[PDB]
């Protein structure tokens, strides 16, 4: 199999850049039309990084900042899969996640919100897929915060997450919500995304079979990357 | 067939949770940072600098940026390299970097890219690749960073000359300096405005 | 106005004693049919509570119990109207809450479940209604938790609440549930009520122009007692 | 018209939710309990102790039971007695226990009720109105203590009357003991099988 | 009953500063986004006109500019209620309006449509609304009129109303038109309002049990403000 | 719950049909205006001017523009003011004015406001809320006016400083200057374009 | 990849022990709910069958006891999968089946049914699924029988199975029926399975191209057992 | 994900089905059986015999029983026994018996478990896992078969301290008898009723 590039991003299945609901988009946008490129070396590489380099509490947030006790907060599992556009698996692709605590606060002297600090709580972790494209993480559930972009708006419970894989144009970075969550209705940042049926390919799904009696309930929540066309003719790529 | 998974912002935190280490939260023993540069690295040191500023012209103090490049012979440190050219052993050719809370500038020590082939065997000018997160940002922004002191290669650089608004290319060029022996390249980014920069859809 | 009884409890609208479902039903559940009787002055009847009696924080877990720090976890204002089924308000009524907290964890050295205790929450609180029966208190959002049922069971977030009115034929215990939790629709205990429209009076609901920016969430939540039938013929209740 | 919230156990935390002080949980400065006579309180003082039994005849160790009945003088110290007569000052009519955690045995410091006013002009015996909720227990169990000593008010009392099975009127009639002079009455709650208490829909 | 601030205007109700469709606009309309602020005691209050300044014919357009005789056009009633978003009445506003005459010509010199001027109308008027929330006010119905947006633009009929209530926060400006006016359909300026409901919510509605017969017809339109939240715990406005 | 009625433009009569008086309609015996001071209303008076400029600089003459501000000694005259402070009784505290037809300026007479209470205990810098409606402007634009001579005020400001571009601040600031005695604050509204004015949603 | 506990068996998806429809149920059903435990080594282990063991004609119970003919009835090839509920193939488990011969009379001296006996069928077989969970027998369509639930009572046609397979907890004993057989509807013990999908889940279908010329039809039957969960933090099995 | 196939009752032939050797259908070579003892099993060899009764009191003659253990050492004879350790090579450690058809007794020959690791690192008692199917029960009942002579180690036992109701652990301790020199332990199983045996949902 000769590789060629990587499908065109369907613009249409992302949120446009500016986007006048979410106040900070105005100054943040490019007035200028994106300029569309053919795939070189450049655009179809991308970094590896090696499994030696990660600590075996990378992927536990419930864990890996516990000082004298556990963090408070809803025990929970979130894995899935990675695949690319024509359902193959992504494989030992970097996947890392951010997020608040319990009470909806993040770990920096920037987040000045009520909501109580959790010692034993840092909100940050990372791992590599496997061969399957199959990711799984151990961490609290993030509450839903307050925010400023009208004065009264809130963020729904939301994990952040960001991957590198095969090939730069690849590279995402996004957010993942909790089934059930009421303020996924409301949020002017997930209603930047056009369609109704890519908001929902956001929602991670509750995942009962897989829930750990008396322990942690499990969410369930795949990611879907651009995928690169074989080439059968011409490869123009170099 | 799938959708590829919709982009969100990086958020406020984003310089934050993806650079831990930076923000005083130490949960891993190795992390990722903005110098490319090992102890055999092979080629020539740079350091690549700038600031990056909103439609009002002043600097975001909340982005975080990742480049990605081949390595002096312009060879990429990737498995979907296809050149049949072994590459420097010693040079991951990713970084990451956010910008200085109160000056705002931001950073990378590595290594002036060798020149990499383009399509249909035309050639490449030397080019770092820049990716660029923030709270406001949508989806990360594509764009390429040039050297001044190549102007021969950026004429006849496949990707600039397809940038139609000639005037345009401009903004995609780094200056060259010389800080007391270092070579420094100066790339400010507009996302807005006049001389906006050039963003690329790849 | 002379007072009669209380209109009959409709068995239809609660669950049963013996519900198999929830195994612990099994064995405490009386087999006999309840006997029926005619209200006398027993029944009609009930205690007063003097405010007096109340401190300032009874109704604010939030703080209430605090030591050195808030307790971690969502911020949230919980308010509604009593009314009687007739609608009525049933002013001056003791509403009792008792409550997990974030990590779903009850202060108490029999709950030995993993999810960490919160040594600056309590979990609860009490208020009186008002004239007009509204009630308000402020609270640490209750996480899920795991019980033994079946071996993977879990109980959706909920509060308990308890309610002293006018009539001793009024005294109710139950549990409310917050709008979108997906463990409701899994949940033995709540689907001991026969009917879907009954369990859905258990969810309180989302009240978003109520939230407080930059501080706490709310929901809104009614509660129906029964009520009493006017006497206009003969009186027999003595 | 609206439909009756409907109910849902207690829990397996009611008897700690409902008596925080008794589970070392200090968050009240005015706490409720099972002691129902005040200083000035008039009438003779009884003990009511009993447990509560599941259908295995095991004692259950987390009931939580509150009682309501009537002063000295079979009057409700409750704004909707219609009795016309003035009620004890110094009493509040209501009490809340749980069992002893090992033992099983819950107890109430309380007065011999007076007879209160039946229907159409009937009298009732002397008796104290008792409701039972626990882990298990769907809706709050509804009963009636009656004395053996009473067993004349007892024989004409309405509510006892109404009872068909005559054999059952037995279970709600607790025995009178004295404990080195202190009164007690031992009422024992069976809620399944032989003997099963008697629970009234009210 | 200590009150908090008025509940954040949801901007999703309302017109976008920026409408191309109304071409006027497009000059008129700031290019950054507003930015929100927590209210302070200069929001939340707001000046009193009191009774006795208001003549007898202050609402009553039919005759508050008669010379010689009544101005020609249908004569017709208008009333309703302001209540707050919580539905609570909104006593002692003050409601002013103003119209064009029969033709659709406005008393300016600035107004140049061929639409004859009535020498008996002046159009202007105004009201305090009493303990209710209630307001009437008599006038003769505004006729539609051409304007410039497109060459053939053409307003359906309406009264321009404007709101000075209990806070500055509340401070309201906006149109009502007729039911059934055909016009409406295609108003460039009705047609900023994003939703349909939000549009309804300008119509004022025909009233026949109110009509007085061989007299005027009656048109019923009630008004929403924004309502303030109670506050139960911190008051922190000061 | 109701949702707000929603708001429409103005229109091109809007500064007629509200200030009929000044369009020569004599329909009303008492007629509002732009003069808040009145003979015993304390506080030093204060002209405040300026014009308002569309997106192509030009100055709207059909502009309709209200104020809402404190007494000398930051006291509303409100019933909602809650500070518990006695409020001068011969100050209504608003007023409304529309531009001149072929100049363009609009003005008010009126007294430089104390400070008010801001929120949690903060002090708010002097300040007057002001409103503008016109054809064009679909929801009224809000804004604020604070004055250069109060630097040190400003510079502590709650809303002031919620503005995070500092660029922008400064907007909001009117000139004083002094016309043969009298004090003059010049305050000029750009509502689109560089030197953008504020507006707020509050 | 370290396993963990089956899934909890989902009592909803199964009949209840009591069901008074099949009367036989009444007195041999447990008064008190089962126990739920969690699972131990003994629990998630079972025993291994050696193929050997196997005799050639085991999974063809048309000429397994077949002396001097072929037995009577309709020749059927039966075949399908096992899989566990997450969709793993089940290797090497031991199907066992038995049946009543085309008259519906089973082999035995307590089957006084007037059906007749068939000399040349015996009713029993047994097979192991292989690699991919697939298993295949060949048999003789059983015949619908007469039973005494309520006099005139009648089983729709049926094989009885049992599956012994990787854990203890898997272990099941069922019963399928065939498409189309209008006795399926009218059956107590079938009706003892609460929701239709699941009583659905019995019925073998049809599989027309894989029926042989001039020789049996095939019917398809898959059959899931319950799964393990992987285990990625602590494993607590042990 | 998918459901379950449904459990069906064996049925009245369950018993002759799943031991056709036993009904005089000799259609298999080897045959199940009820002896788990091999000649070189290693082990005390024991007798494990009862009868299982319905409501009523009366044997079922149509059970049908299988077992499941742990060798002499508590090590399964399973590919899922992760502990490391090897186990007795001649032992199956299953078998299958039906009741006799008049007394109503069933038995197996078989060998004393050893213990086996419980969860977190506890301990089990040995046991053996028993398993019930029969015509009228709709779903195999399971329960644990423990031995009276183990009295120190059931008291630590897991499993029966997590049945709450103290006294129906009992139900799942056989009785260790000696009959001219062999051991048996006899379980007797009461589906319904008084010293109804536990079942577990495992
Ligand atoms: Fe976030
Ligand atoms: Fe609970
Ligand atoms: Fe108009
Ligand atoms: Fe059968
Ligand atoms: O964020
Ligand atoms: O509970
Ligand atoms: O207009
Ligand atoms: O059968």
């Amino acid at each position: 199999i000769i590789w060629g590039a990587y499908a065109q991003r369907n613009t249409e299945d992302h949120p446009p850049a500016y986007a006048p609901g979410y106040k900070t988009s105005v100054l943040r946008s490019p007035k200028n039309a994106l300029i569309s490129i053919a795939e070189t070396l450049s655009e179809v590489t991308a970094p590896h990084f090696s499994a030696d380099k990660f600590g075996p509490k990378d992927n536990d947030l419930i864990l890996n900042y516990a000082k004298d006790g556990l963090p408070i907060g809803e025990r929970v599992i979130v894995h899935g899969y990675v695949r690319d556009q024509f359902g193959r698996p992504v494989k030992n692709a970097l996947v890392e996640v951010w997020q608040a605590n319990a009470s909806g606060r993040y770990r920096h002297p920037n987040d000045q919100y009520i909501g109580a600090m959790d010692p034993n709580f840092g909100g940050c972790g990372r791992m590599l897929t496997d061969d399957n494209g199959y990711y799984v993480f151990r961490t609290i559930k993030p509450g839903p915060y307050p925010w400023r972009n009208r004065i009264n708006e809130w963020r729904p419970a939301h994990i952040h997450f960001s991957l590198i894989a095969d090939g730069w144009a690849q590279r995402l970075i996004s957010q993942f919500y909790f089934e059930g969550d009421t303020l996924i209705d409301s949020c002017p940042i997930l209603k930047t995304i056009p369609s109704e049926q890519q908001r929902r390919a956001l929602i991670a799904l509750e995942d009962k079979s897989n829930f750990i009696e008396a322990d942690s309930r499990c969410y369930r929540f795949d990611i879907t990357l651009r995928g690169r066309r074989a080439t059968y003719f011409e490869n123009d790529l170099t | 067939e799938l959708k590829e998974t919709p982009s969100q912002t990086g958020g406020p935190y984003v310089h934050i949770g993806l650079l831990p280490k930076q923000a005083n939260i130490e949960v891993f023993e190795h992390n990722l940072d903005n110098n490319l540069v090992q102890d055999n690295t092979q080629g020539q040191r740079i350091r690549l600098e700038g600031q990056v500023f909103d439609g009002l012209g002043l600097p975001l103090r909340d982005v975080l940026i990742e480049i990605w490049q081949a390595d002096t012979n312009g060879v990429y440190p990737s498995q979907a390299d296809t050149q049949g050219k072994q590459v420097d052993p010693n040079f991951l050719g990713w970084g990451r970097t956010g910008a200085d809370f109160g000056t705002g500038f931001w950073s990378f020590n590595t290594i002036k890219p060798g020149a990499v082939p383009g399509r249909k065997g035309s050639t490449q000018a030397p080019h770092i690749s820049l990716i660029i997160f923030a709270r406001g940002i949508n989806i990360g922004l594509h764009t390429r960073v040039y050297f001044d002191d190549e102007a021969e290669a950026n004429a006849k650089d496949p990707v600039l000359n397809s940038i139609e608004w000639a005037t345009r290319r401009q903004t995609l060029v780094a200056k060259r300096e010389e800080r007391d022996g270092e070579v420094v390249y100066r790339f400010d980014i507009r996302i807005q405005g006049e001389n906006e920069t050039v963003f690329f859809d790849i």
